[PDB]
């Protein structure tokens, strides 16, 4: 039982200015997937989040490679990406062992592979790729959760008129 | 003096020794406890290490180790505090020394040892999956970062626009050896950050570039698209590396990381080297560089200059220099 | 005999029998365990004025527990011992919460992991610590169950002391009745693991 | 803040707090305790960087035990403040073995004295500790009298564990009270003393 | 160079400071802070001889005087006395020594007592002979110029005090004994009852005195028909005559001229008569106390700590209390 | 005067005979026990003591009247504690002091003049009464409550192995 809130058509600005909105209203121990192909704009979205947190966006980078990058902020980001990932014991322990933390916020490049690892509570974040400079962004936003809403919402009225 | 060097930071476990920084006594590698014993796993640190100690303290008695050597910086915090936690113990054990190596220090090191008689003012490009990089190495061996992409490695972009082009892993090796039947100024692909005051990169501007052609258009030849944007990518390194090079004054270049062993970048370096009259390395043929005979080394010349670290020295996994 | 138990499964607990001497030292602030661990045990040791091929055997806390924790314990314990392949006791971390606690009859030792599930044993202690429930990942709910059935006389919740006596005490005994492991054998108790398919089978339960 | 802590009322618990760092040491066994005490706090602040005169409180383990085990603890405690009147924490030895117990509950402390009686004290540990009954003297008939009615979870006989955090907590705690004493108006519980009384009173 | 100094040994509890040696600026002690009790009222007390609730006090009284910044040396009498009795102002002391950040001595009462002959006497050569004859010790010790003290002769049984005391009891005089049977032995002749002279030609200096003890026990036990100052002054001679034949045979043999007296058995009318006698009569150079019998408080332990210090021979906090110690 | 506990009488025990038995009443007990030595001045209560002292593994030459000391303390097999109580004031010292040995199951008390504060030690206290007979033999009167047994048999046992020599 969980609310979709299509974004049509976005700038590459409104979309770090969503993620901005979605990550400042986050409280606690919260797994924001990002669902999004090649291209998708996924690490821009991460770009957008990390300002909520008071570091800069220069910081943000795939982690395509590092697997984890880790922004130390207002709250620590923890940042996955598992385009690389060849051991599943990394989500078993290493990945286990981050949701503990639950003064901190994870966000998963690709969280929409291996479904059965994550939360029921999970935010979804799928990004496509309407336009040479637009994404079509939906949020998806687990009932346990509705204080999000009324503050996502604005924005998509307040992009529409 | 024996260093006792332990990697935890690449994905082979890896525990060598390594008398003088030179003569390898006994290098044992999980990867070689596999069909030379034809279990224990990929990249499984706490279990791995432990048997390759077992391995190591079999056949070198432990007094004769000096030093005890370990990377900390970067890798995964989880890896990093195996081999370093561990190292750590073993100095307390053997009331030896430790040393913390910065790997991306280590790598840089080793085109000092590709050719002994290299001297040191020289500038360094790393060109990685993990990293992309350009640096000083001051005549005292002093480094920074003076160049660093913003977004994705060389490595990255590569790897991904091999896989848009529906081509094999891995990523480089496929689009190198396929755009040799391509054309390499067919499609005018952009080259983030050129000809700049910045001695920095961008690439997921490219992925895009390419992601959006391989969409919108049709009746291309991959080759040619593959050749399009090797030297999109090999335009924007070689540009770089020699801007700065001149910009501080230095004729002796070196090329670290996989990046490094493109073709048509060792060719298009190559003709700027013949041309300019400059000094260009790469490193060696069978590119493992990243074993434990790494750190060794790297911790051989740290405590032959008695730069040790203490038992309070914690990982970092963003280690750069 | 010389003993070194060490448990930092939650914070760093650390025993030392020199002879007939007993020293537990325990730290509980800011500073993470890859920090301050080693330190630790080398000012402990370079004061009771023994060196680590003088110990007899070594305690350590594989069992359940942080991760990054218990990755440093047991890699320093590699450490120490392995240059003299040195006995290692292999201690249970929730065993050992329970042995910690001074009392008599029914224990569940609970740690809070991911979300929505707890670590959990439960213990029936007179002298020797007979297990009813192993441990194992158990959900917020199934804890609730748990409880009732078994029906606990103490409950240690999230925040578990460990005395470093005990863990030497432990240590001890395994060596005496011949349980001790070399350091090459050791496996952590990472119930981690186990959460993902309690999840799989929730998220199919619609 | 920073706060040193010691109980030698059955073995040498010490803990020492400076800001964001807490050590807890005990040392058990042969060495007497003016061998060990005096030793283990001077190597300790030491490796604190810590002197002295820098503690905003030490507390002192004063509550029922052995004479030669607190006279000696109280003293070290005494030497350490009296130059620069560092507010002193008296701590009771039964009230601190009592919180360290994980388990809250009807909590029993009692302590083999004189061959055929006991020290003696049962707690409430809830919110705080509810002192049920006050730490006095007992029969080894008189005890099981006291276990028959508040029929208590645990019973913490003969072998106290003290927690040094607790110590430390604890002065912390009484510092903000301002139950704070003078180094000089240090009183210990010398049950003893009231054992020569009831049995002077029986024969 | 201020050395502050504690007493705890048995009864007394006393701290002091001294500066360079005999330099006193503080000996406060529980016993002059007791006259000085009735001045007032009452409310921050010392008891008598209870030592660890006085020692704070002291301390206190002695620290709103002498900022404690300027102690430069801390020493405590370690032993001999009453384990707990010591363990007071020995853990209190290496505590002051912690905090203070200043070094630690711990001192002989023994070492102090024989020092305390120096304090008397200044201008004093130091290759002399010492017999301490208390009610705790009756012995014989040599100081070196170098000043290190062995024991050499020993009582395996009681003191000259111990015997004193008792036979007092027997006689059923007052306490102490001595002073008792000193003034009543004056009325009294010496040589009426030849008593023995336990060790007397014996090859060694070692003292006995329980054969006196019962040898007059026995005495009342069987005679009826004596005078009291009779046993008294012919039992004080069996000892004066003991004491002084050791005192002499060991300072002659061990070929010394200097000879010096502590013990309130020191005190006695009977023994410095006969030790003045012979010592005018060999030309030995004999000593003694004043007669003010406080040889119990801190200037003693606070100079053995100038002493040892000036010496550089510095005391570790594990240091024990010995009750069983000697030189 | 009447203390209904259980006679074991003695008579002219030289004073080596009174050493020996000494011996054989402390190297038979295990630790917690408690014995008051009484007798007047110079009957042998000290000298007593120098027997108990051969059953920890001591020669007596350090065994001493402990009247201004308090608590002579000589270890052993068992460490022994030896206390003259003659030249007593504060009994604050056993209150406090003498009470905290107490604590201690481990090790045996002896206490020359004991009889003198009768009824601060415990009921399941031992007594040896040092009477007086030859300048050289001794009459000796040791005491067992109903809490002490085993004894009263292995002590009337040695009187025989050197009372018939
Ligand atoms: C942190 C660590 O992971 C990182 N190392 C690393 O990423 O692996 P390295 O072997 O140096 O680089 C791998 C990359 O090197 C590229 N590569 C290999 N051969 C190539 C070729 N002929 N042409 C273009 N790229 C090539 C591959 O596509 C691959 O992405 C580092 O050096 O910091
Ligand atoms: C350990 C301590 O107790 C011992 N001092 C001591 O016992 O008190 P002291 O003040 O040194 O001498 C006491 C003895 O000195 C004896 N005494 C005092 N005046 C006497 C006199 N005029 N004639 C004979 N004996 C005398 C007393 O009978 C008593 O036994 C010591 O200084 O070693
Ligand atoms: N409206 C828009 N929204 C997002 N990105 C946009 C955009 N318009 C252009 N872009 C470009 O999209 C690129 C962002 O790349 P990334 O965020 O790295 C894609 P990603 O989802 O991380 O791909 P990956 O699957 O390879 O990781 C940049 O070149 C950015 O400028
Ligand atoms: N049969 C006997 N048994 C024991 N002692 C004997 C003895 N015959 C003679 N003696 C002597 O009696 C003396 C008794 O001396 P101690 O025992 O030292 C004093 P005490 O009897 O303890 O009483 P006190 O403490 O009141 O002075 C010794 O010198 C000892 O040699
Ligand atoms: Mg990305
Ligand atoms: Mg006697
Ligand atoms: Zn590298
Ligand atoms: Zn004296």
């Amino acid at each position: 039982k969980m609310r979709h809130l299509r974004f049509e058509n976005l700038t590459e600005e409104q979309l770090k200015r969503l993620a901005k909105i979605l990550t400042e209203n986050l409280k606690g121990g919260e797994v924001v997937i990002l669902s999004g192909n090649l291209g998708a704009g996924k690490t821009t979205f991460v770009k957008g989040m990390i300002r909520a947190i008071g570091l800069d966006e220069k910081m943000v980078k795939s982690p395509t490679f590092t697997l984890m990058n880790v922004y130390p902020g207002l709250k620590t980001i923890y940042h996955l990406d598992l385009y690389r990932l060849q051991d599943t014991d990394f989500l078993s322990l290493d990945v286990e062992d981050i949701l503990e933390d639950e003064d901190g916020i994870m966000v998963v490049e690709w969280g929409d592979l291996f479904d059965g690892f994550w939360p029921e509570d999970s935010i979804k974040v799928k990004i496509e790729i309407a336009d040479e400079s637009h994404r079509n962004v939906e949020i998806l936003i687990p009932e346990e959760v509705n204080f999000l809403v009324e503050k996502i919402e604005r924005y998509r009225k307040e992009l529409q008129n | 003096m024996r260093v006792l060097g332990i990697e935890t930071s690449c994905d082979e476990t890896a525990v060598a020794v390594l008398d003088d920084g030179k003569n390898v006594v006994v290098n044992f590698t999980v990867s070689q406890i596999e069909v030379h014993q034809k279990e224990v796993a990929a990249r499984h640190h706490l279990k791995n290490l432990p048997i390759l100690l077992k391995k190591a303290f079999e056949k070198v008695p432990p007094e004769t180790v000096d030093v005890v050597a370990a990377t900390y910086g970067p890798g995964l915090i989880g890896a990093l505090l195996v081999g370093l936690s561990a190292a750590k113990g073993l100095a307390i054990s053997l009331e030896k020394p430790f040393v913390g190596v910065n790997h991306v220090e280590a790598h840089v090191q080793a085109v000092f040892l590709a050719n002994p008689d290299l001297k040191p003012p020289l500038v360094v490009l790393m060109v990685s999956g993990g990293h992309t990089q350009l640096m000083k190495v001051d005549e005292d061996y002093s480094m920074e970062v003076l160049g660093e992409t913003l977004d994705d490695s060389a490595g990255e972009a590569f790897d991904k626009v091999a896989r848009l082009l529906g081509l094999g892993y891995p990523g480089g090796p496929v689009i190198d050896r396929v755009a040799k039947k391509g054309d390499p100024e067919k499609y005018s692909f952009p080259r983030p950050m050129l000809d700049d005051d910045s001695y920095n990169f961008s690439f997921a501007g490219l992925k895009t570039s390419v992601l959006y052609f391989l969409q919108r258009e049709k009746g291309y030849k991959v080759e040619d698209v593959a050749a399009s944007f090797q030297k999109a990518v090999v335009d924007i390194l070689v540009e770089k590396t020699f801007r700065l090079a001149r910009n501080l004054g230095i004729r002796k270049i070196a090329f670290v990381g996989g990046v490094a062993a493109n073709s048509m970048l060792r060719e298009e370096v190559r003709k700027r080297a013949e041309r300019w009259n400059y000094e260009v390395f790469f490193p060696p043929l069978e590119l493992c560089t990243d074993n434990a005979l790494m750190v060794a080394k790297a911790g051989y010349e740290k405590a032959k200059r008695g730069m040790f670290s203490p038992l309070s020295l914690n990982a970092d996994p963003n280690l750069n220099v | 005999m010389n003993v070194l138990a060490l448990d930092t499964s939650q914070r760093i607990r650390i025993g030392l029998r020199k002879g007939e001497d007993l020293f537990e030292i325990s730290y509980t602030g800011e500073k993470k365990h890859a920090e301050i661990l080693p330190v630790v045990v080398k000012k402990l040791l370079d004061e009771l004025d023994l060196k680590v091929k003088d110990l007899d055997v070594v305690g350590v806390g594989i069992g359940p527990g942080g991760l990054t924790g218990l990755r440093v314990g047991i890699a320093t314990v590699v450490g120490l011992v392995s240059p003299y392949d040195i006995p290692v006791a292999p201690l249970n971390s929730f065993e050992m919460t329970a042995k910690s606690c001074p009392a008599d009859g029914v224990v569940l030792v609970a740690r809070r992991a991911r979300k929505g599930y707890h670590y959990c044993a439960v213990y029936l202690k007179d002298k020797g610590l007979n297990p009813l429930k192993e441990p194992s990942v158990v959900s917020d709910e199934e804890l609730e169950e748990i409880t009732k059935e078994f029906s606990p006389k103490i409950v240690l919740k999230d925040d578990l002391l460990i005395s470093p006596a005990v863990l030497v005490e432990e240590s001890e005994r395994l060596f005496r009745e011949k349980k001790t492991i070399h350091y090459y054998e050791i496996e952590p108790l990472y119930l981690q693991k186990s959460i993902a398919e309690l999840n799989w089978e929730k998220k199919k339960r619609g």
